[PDB]
């Protein structure tokens, strides 16, 4: 009756689908031209971050 | 079971139409773009 509970909540998630980050993408695609990184590249960073 | 299965490719097929409509009507804005600032560049030619 004095002791305080404690409920645990839960998400889980992932790194960003190719086409929600298709915005950003293209930006590092202009402003470095050949030498960018991969879309699948983009999103280990991204989740890294 | 087999109900569970298809409740799962259900959110995955949705979870991919829909991501395939964003990726498609951006990529045709980054192309409609290349085709602006590539005909610029194409009337510094014709202007010179």
């Amino acid at each position: 009756a004095v002791a305080k509970e404690k409920w645990t909540s839960t998400a889980i998630i992932t790194q960003p689908d190719v086409g929600q980050i298709a915005g950003y993408n293209n930006a590092m695609n202009v402003i470095y031209g050949q030498a960018a990184p991969k879309v699948s590249d983009l999103q280990e960073t991204l989740i890294g971050r | 079971l087999a109900q569970y299965i298809q409740q799962v490719d259900d959110k995955v097929n949705q979870e991919l139409e829909k991501d395939l409509k964003d990726n498609i009507a951006l990529g045709r804005k980054n192309l409609q773009d290349s085709l602006r600032t590539q005909e610029v560049v194409a009337q510094e030619q014709k202007d010179l």
